[PDB]
């Protein structure tokens, strides 16, 4: 169970951080691209 | 334009 | 073997996921300010 605890904490604790940082990166590239397009305009 | 939409945002802020 | 690498990778990889996201948000949120200043000027 000692391993089971650490492994299930790997399952819950890491991917949950990946999903929001992925959506952050998506917003970060959206804002970068629209920044460059409208700035050039 | 994006700055015009920001002017919308500003206008909503004052309305608030 | 599998216990050692998977358990140590849980801690090391999760720390590695933490440090980028916090720098990503800091850098890009300052970049939002730079965008809005230039755009309206």
């Amino acid at each position: 169970e000692k391993f089971k605890f650490v492994l299930d904490y790997k399952i819950k604790e890491l991917k949950k951080q990946i999903e929001p940082r992925e959506n952050e990166i998506k917003v970060m590239k959206e804002q970068i691209q629209e920044m460059e397009a409208e700035l050039e305009r | 334009t994006y700055t015009e939409q920001a002017s919308k945002r500003h206008h909503c802020m004052r309305l608030t």
